[PDB]
């Protein structure tokens, strides 16, 4: 979950490589998108949109292993400057768009890297962010130009508890090289099932494999499966995506002048041709 | 971040023609 | 109109020029005032302006600090390097890559020998040409995009 | 928040007006 | 790292030119010559 | 006043110069696309201009380059403009060249009296890409420092020499301060010159042979 | 977009106007 | 029915004009580019620095930088300005003929210029040699951890009339 | 009584020769100039460095650089070589198709290459993806304060035959 | 074999080129000293050569310049030679120019048909000294950092502008990293180019007018 | 001998050339093989060699680290800067220096107008010239050395 | 004296400026010269010569103020590498030249900056230094090329005791502004004379000026001399000089090859001309 | 800082040239012309 | 310690042999 | 450090002549 | 010095020799 990025990597959620630490636990793999505008003007509210899609009609395993639907979260870094715009600067139709959403700042004062989720998949399908652009004229040290935005969004449950031990959304391999005898199946009247399993004979050998309830099996009885061999099928239907994009804190005077200069040019070009036209004429008062 | 590329292309291409005809026509409106 | 003056097919020089492939700037509109001095500035000042505008609406970004221990994932030369890139990256014996790349410049030289057989400018009277040109061009664009895609999904461009 | 648009626009206009003017200028391709 | 609006711009004109280029190989393939060759 | 013209004329002979200019004629088949060359040119000079401009602020050293850039970006008067131009103008240039490569080929402009004018072209082109490449790394940021780290290996395939080549152009075994050094050299002094020689070839040859035939 | 368009139109518009506008303008006071 | 000189001439200036515009247009930001960014267009003068160009702890400074303090500061606008509880003014250590940093001479209560042989005071204020103008002066108050150097408008508590710097 | 071709021709080669000498003469040190100075033509391989490119205290290294040590060293000839009481060999962290530094993945006991998707071992030694050659290996003994990195001649305790580096 | 010559000749016209060369004659009064020009030239190209050479090792930053020099001096292959040359060749060059300025003047080579060829000369000369000066400081050692600190003030006399000028060419108020930056620019990209334009003038004008009269 | 071909005082062109100050490379030894291709390389390769040798016997030293708080005492631009230096340093109103310096380039221009009055190349038929040249030249060398000397002892060059 | 450079400035005897601290006490002013060869070969003995001249037939004041003749010293820094060559590598005629001389190393291990003196003026008029050049082939970190040498030499007694108080080789000014009454003259049966002096009347005023025996006076009785006014004449006839020079640790292979290349060139040049000579001929088989 | 062997070199040739230069203004001032002017 | 001399010498010899050869070459000033 | 400058000058100058005559003479020894 | 001289002499010497030496040498086997 979002907050555990926080909790295992404290200072930034994004590796030098571009990684994004989320990733680190969420080992699956699925499309993710941010849209922002192309330019925002200094000091405005604009929408910036995380898309984290999936087949809404589908469910993943839970702890015990029910088969409940699933939940999204993401982290979104906008550029130095950017913040979640003020409740009262959001105007209305946007306020509705944005929804019940818990925007949290990655660390105290990184007001521009925002955590989001868990938040439930069915309607948080995209996820809006009311964001308020900086002002290079009152923040002497915000500068105009174009800046990155890395998204890095995820849906469905993880593969590793911050503590270090496997979850159960994943597949469970094989403790041993060789031949199997018993596929047992505990259930200690609190922490649910446990299909256990054993292997043996070849190297002296007696040793065991407890495997949580969630996956299907695909294994049968007696197999000669070698160590760490696919014994479980694959529970996950969720996983992690990344995005990067570019937005442009545009000062308008630049545009304004530029526009001017575009006219000035149009206008000369006109003069030029016009001109040649007058000479296309005087020119023919000389072939006779 | 793909809706531009597309956009770009259309205009980049199509405008030529506008300018083209714009030219052409200008040309008609004058006599040769 | 325009303005225009015709060849001078009495000038035995223009002739022998024409003949060696070449008198072609001796007839047509005059290039003084005319082309150079009126419309050129239009092309320039035009060309300028687009870049100016291009630059101002979408100016030029700043990367992170390069780090020699972290490779970016997403890391692409610029555009007119895709084609080669594709080749280079996905052709798994290294000397073939080089070989194949140099072939671009080299080949591209040869052409006007190779294509020197007939005298024909027009891309129409040169079907076998215009074809190989077309073909090449595509394979180009294709490897092109191809470099934008991810390895495996690359050649297929994803669609087979 | 649409001087911004005028903006791209103007990029398009010159781009056009150019070709335009170029062709008009030499009765052109 | 990658720059759509450019790339668009590129194909856009690559076709356009490719285009009009043959448009005039034709337009002339085909009402040819005059004044002498 | 004093009659300036004549002044020159007595001495230098301004006059023939003017005639060589005014007497070059434009034929018929020469249609818009035969502006690509010139465009590519205009393109480049814009580079050269802004090129030089940034040579007054940019610092080619691995402690300094990356930041001077963002100086030019953030605190130099119009650096943002100036640098932004150099950036799109590079692109524009590589591309107007390709577009000109088209009008040459499908106009069969590259044929018998003129296979030199084409040969150069290729060279121009290899050089332009080169500017292009080297350029590209001087920011000594993440994206460009992986692209030198990438290509600079490529030649190592090539079998007697080929390392020596890489070593040549990276200035040691790994990438690093020599590389950038060498590269700034590259980019700001070698290619500016080479290009100019061959542009000069590419141009004379043309004033000499005139445009290619009609269609 | 739609406003792109409009703005566009309206922009070329004008210039196109000022062109024609000025031939005549120039033309019929005998300048072309 | 052709147009006369002064109308090819109108048209000429008409274009060549607008052209010129477009040009000076572009010319202009190019020119400003090339003029240097001015250090910080806020107050008048900056916080004063050492060799490395660091910032100077006003407590490590006194506890230890050479007997009755005659000492080198990287001050106003670059100029290493002499700095001498601290003193009112800064002496502005560059000579006033050519411009070599000039030295304190403890056994003379004078500055020399070597390159060429001018001399000054306790205070700046010349008194010999090719150099036609006192050394420079400027206040050195003492904000938070450090010193602070702001120019010297007040007329010259040492000449009578205007400072030559202002 | 004039000299014939092949004697204007003797004389020609006679000079043009010596000329050529003088030329290659000069040419020569120019060429060596431009080949890079080789790091240190003494032993085989250098003392191993961090980011800043410093030198690494072998006591601050273990006391603290990440659980069961998978860690980035600026080693041989530039190459950041993975370093993992310390281990025999260095793993030579550059991938062997294109050449991006490749990462340890603790929850897989594999290295990936991302740019493109190759994989390796505990040991280097490939096992998937476009890359046709184990990662690199090299000894990391431990002289005075620090580590020391010298190449790996001995044949590949992991392949059987010759290393591809030698 | 294939007859190469003709190849060219059909196309380019190599042949006239050769005739323009072989037909230029040498008169009588042209005596040893009329080698000064050429010498000055040879001089300069030696600069340009070695110039470029050091652009591959020298680092224009106030932490780095001074030392890279002594790198080139101490550890680069023949740097000592190469740098040592650039050094004496600069001197030789400034001086062969002065010596050529003599043979012009006391040969009255600078007179009516040819006051352009002299005007340039001066410009060449102002540029050469400029290379000269800027050059001179790039070591960012004691002697040269006092000589920029010295001249760079000089213009401040000049009354409306004159500071702005200094400020222009020192890139701020004091000397310092901008100065060196600017200067490396100077020295390795502006003057190399200017010089070449005007050398080009200075040369054409001469191929055009031929040598000055006899005595 | 040498080799030599005389003017062609029938060529009405050479004439009108001669006449406008100027046919001078139409007669004498030929410049091909002859001058260009045989003795030139001697001048070059010669010029080279001296510098080479110069460079190798007395190569190129390394200064101390520049220090912006210590002025060197002994601190001199290079040689062909002495003259101006002298002027500059010892002329005590600053604008005069500049003024006076620029005068070098500027003046030096003017000359060939100024000296344009007569047509006379030879330094002999131009006494008033050759004098001012001589004079100037000395004052030059003199201020020259003068900059090597110490201020006061400068003008006098020590000897009055 | 030499050793007090040592004792007041410990780490180097030469200031950033180029000064040389000697100077600092020795305030007078006189010519000084070092000669070394132009090149030394690596590893040799060569002479390097300090000249510290003066009018041998002349004397300066002493403590008490006799009027004994005077003594020289100098400090001489050669380049990193350089040392005083070994007793047995000096050969003979040089050993005599060099004399009884106490070469001392400025600080432990600056073996290449050498103190010298006091040493008496009459015969130490120049001062030889047997110096042994470095070897770039055994000292991997000595490099060939050309290096500086600063001299910085002095003759006659100083003006300031390391302690800080005036000596008596100098002149004694004036303690006060105004009018004088008594030119006394003590002599406490150990530290000799003391012509004292007083000033007074104008400002209230009573105050005193003790002035050591050495100078002449030039003052008479009653004067109206203003404060710090020339009251004493100038005792010193000694003082300090500086030199800098350049020497070239030459590797000989450089020379050797260079020489070669000089031949190679001579030799082509010859070929060239020769050649033209042959064409100067064939040329004249064509004017007939 | 200052460089004798150069400076020597400079005057040395400055005179030499100055020299021979007038030597030939003369040598020719004074057996002039021929072949036509 | 006089290869060193040969050294300067050679500087002088080329310097000479040059002029020499140059004059010989064009019978010269 | 002044005995060079002088030296220099003498040779720099005087040698020219040696070379000069050396030339001249060579020239005599050959015939024209 | 004196040895400068000698060496000098002896050096030019030789070349001068090889010159003359080679004219004839070349000359009288009909090459000039
Ligand atoms: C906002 C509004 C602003 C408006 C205006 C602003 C500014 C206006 C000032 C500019 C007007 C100048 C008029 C010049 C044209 C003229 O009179 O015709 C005479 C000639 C040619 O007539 C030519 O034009 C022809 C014919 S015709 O008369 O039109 O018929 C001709 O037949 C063609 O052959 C050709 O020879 O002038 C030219 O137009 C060609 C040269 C132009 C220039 C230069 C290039 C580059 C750099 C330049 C700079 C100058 C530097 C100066 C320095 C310190
Ligand atoms: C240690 C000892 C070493 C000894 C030797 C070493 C090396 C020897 C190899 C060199 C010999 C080549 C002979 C060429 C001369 C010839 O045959 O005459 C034919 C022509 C001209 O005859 C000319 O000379 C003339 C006449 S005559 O025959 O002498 O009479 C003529 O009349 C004159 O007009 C002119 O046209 O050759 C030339 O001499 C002129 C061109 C020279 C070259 C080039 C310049 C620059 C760069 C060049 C390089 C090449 C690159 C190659 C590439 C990959
Ligand atoms: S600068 Fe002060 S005296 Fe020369
Ligand atoms: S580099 Fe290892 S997979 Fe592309």
């Amino acid at each position: 979950y979002p907050f555990w990025a926080q909790q295992t990597y404290p200072p930034t959620p994004r590796e030098p490589t571009g990684r994004i630490v989320c990733a680190n636990c969420h080992l699956a793999a699925k499309p993710a998108e941010v849209e922002v505008p192309q330019s925002v003007l200094p000091d405005t509210v604009f929408k910036a949109v995380v898309k984290i899609p999936y087949d809404t009609k589908l469910q993943q395993v839970a702890a015990d292993g029910s088969k409940v639907g699933l939940n999204v979260g993401a982290v979104l870094m906008l550029p130095e400057g950017f913040k979640i715009a003020p409740e009262e600067r959001i105007p209305e139709e946007l306020k509705k768009e944005v929804g019940d959403v818990y925007f949290q700042p990655y660390k105290e004062g990184q007001d521009n890297v925002l955590l989001v989720g868990p938040l439930p998949g069915e309607q948080y399908q995209e996820i809006v962010f009311p964001v308020l652009s900086p002002n290079p004229t009152t923040d002497k040290n915000i500068h105009f130009g174009k800046y990155a935005i890395h998204l890095g969004a995820n849906r469905g449950r993880g593969q590793i508890y911050p503590t270090g031990e496997k979850s159960n959304n994943n597949v469970f391999t094989a403790s041993a090289t060789g031949t199997i005898t018993k596929i047992a199946k505990e259930e200690d009247e609190y922490g649910n099932v446990k299909y256990q399993v054993s292997i043996q004979t070849d190297s002296g050998k007696t040793v065991v494999d407890t495997i949580p309830a969630g996956p299907e099996l695909i294994v049968s009885e007696g197999q000669a499966v070698k160590a760490g061999e696919a014994l479980t099928n694959n529970p996950n239907v969720g996983g992690f995506g990344q995005d990067d994009t570019e937005i442009v804190l545009q000062d308008p005077n630049r545009v304004k002048w530029m526009i001017a200069f575009i006219c000035l040019v149009m206008l000369a070009q006109l003069m030029l041709i016009l001109k040649k036209k007058q000479v296309e004429k005087v020119q023919a008062a000389e072939m006779n | 971040m793909t809706e531009e590329m597309l956009y770009a292309a259309l205009l980049s291409f199509g405008l030529i023609f506008v300018g083209w005809g714009l030219g052409v026509l200008l040309l008609k409106i004058q006599g040769a | 109109m325009a303005t225009l003056k015709k060849p001078d097919l009495s000038d035995p020089k223009l002739r022998a020029k024409l003949a060696k492939g070449m008198g072609h700037n001796y007839y047509g509109e005059p290039a003084w005032p005319n082309d150079l001095l009126y419309v050129f500035p239009v092309v320039i000042m035009g060309t300028f302006a687009c870049i100016v505008a291009l630059s101002v609406l979408d100016p030029a970004m700043v990367g992170e600090p390069a780090d020699p221990f972290a490779t970016p994932l997403e890391i692409l030369p610029e555009w007119y390097l895709y084609p080669v890139f594709q080749i280079l990256r996905s052709v798994p014996n290294k000397l073939l890559g080089v070989l194949l790349m140099a072939s671009v410049p080299l080949g591209l030289i040869l052409v006007p020998f190779i294509e020197n057989v007939n005298k024909f400018q027009n891309p129409f009277r040169r079907p076998v040409a215009t074809t190989i040109f077309l073909f090449g061009t595509l394979v180009t664009i294709w490897l092109g995009i191809g470099a934008t895609f991810p390895l495996d999904k690359t050649l297929t461009l994803g669609l087979f | 928040m649409e001087i911004d648009v005028l903006g791209w626009v103007a990029l398009l206009v010159v781009f056009t007006w150019s070709i335009a003017m170029v062709v008009w200028g030499r009765n052109g391709l | 790292m990658v720059e759509p609006l450019l790339d668009g711009l590129v194909l856009g004109l690559v076709f356009a030119t490719l285009g009009g280029l043959f448009y005039a190989a034709y337009q002339q393939y085909k009402r040819p010559n005059e004044l002498g060759g | 006043m004093a009659n300036v013209y004549d002044w020159f004329q007595e001495r230098l002979e301004i006059q023939a110069l003017a005639d060589d200019v005014t007497s070059k004629y434009v034929p018929p088949h020469v249609n818009i696309f035969y502006c690509l060359g010139g465009i590519t040119l205009t393109c480049f000079l814009i580079q050269f201009a802004t090129g030089f401009a940034m040579t007054f602020y940019y610092k080619p050293t691995v402690t300094e380059a990356y930041a001077s850039v963002q100086y030019i970006m953030n605190e130099v008067s119009f650096g943002w403009l100036i640098r932004s131009i150099h950036r799109w103008s590079a692109s524009m240039m590589v591309l107007m060249m390709i577009l000109h490569v088209f009008r040459v080929y499908l106009t069969g402009g590259f044929k018998k009296p003129r296979e030199l004018t084409w040969i150069s072209g290729v060279i121009l082109a290899v050089i332009t890409v080169s500017f292009g490449v080297t350029g590209y790394s001087l920011p000594w940021d993440q994206v460009g420092y992986w692209a030198v780290k990438i290509v600079s290996g490529v030649p190592e395939a090539i079998p007697v020499v080929g390392v020596l080549i890489s070593d040549l152009l990276r200035g040691g075994s790994s990438v690093g301060q020599a590389t950038l050094t060498r590269y700034y050299s590259a980019h700001t002094f070698v290619l500016p010159w080479l290009i100019a020689v061959f542009m000069l070839l590419h141009f004379l040859m043309i004033r000499k042979q005139g445009i290619s035939g009609p269609l | 977009m739609i406003l792109g368009a409009v703005f566009y139109i309206v922009f070329i518009a004008l210039f196109f106007g000022i062109a024609v506008g000025i031939i005549f303008a120039i033309k019929s006071i005998k300048l072309i | 029915d052709v147009p006369d000189m002064g109308r090819r001439q109108f048209m000429n200036l008409l274009a060549f004009g607008t052209v010129t515009g477009v040009a000076l247009g572009a010319l202009y930001p190019l020119v400003k580019y090339f003029i240097p960014p001015s250090g910080g267009a806020v107050g008048g003068g900056t916080t004063a620095k050492d060799k490395l160009g660091n910032n100077v702890k006003v407590s490590k400074f006194l506890e230890s930088h050479n007997a009755g303090d005659r000492v080198l500061v990287q001050g106003l606008k670059g100029d290493p300005t002499y700095i001498v509880a601290i003193r009112d003014y800064g002496i502005n250590a560059v000579c006033t003929h050519l411009g070599c940093v000039v030295p304190w001479n403890a056994a003379e209560n004078k500055f020399k210029c070597p390159c060429h042989g001018s001399q000054y005071d306790e205070t700046g204020k010349v008194i010999r040699g090719p150099a036609p103008l006192s050394l420079a002066l400027c206040h050195a108050t003492v904000q938070d951890d450090n010193i602070v150097l702001t120019p010297w408008t007040e007329t010259d508590f040492r000449t009578g009339e205007k400072p030559w710097w202002v």
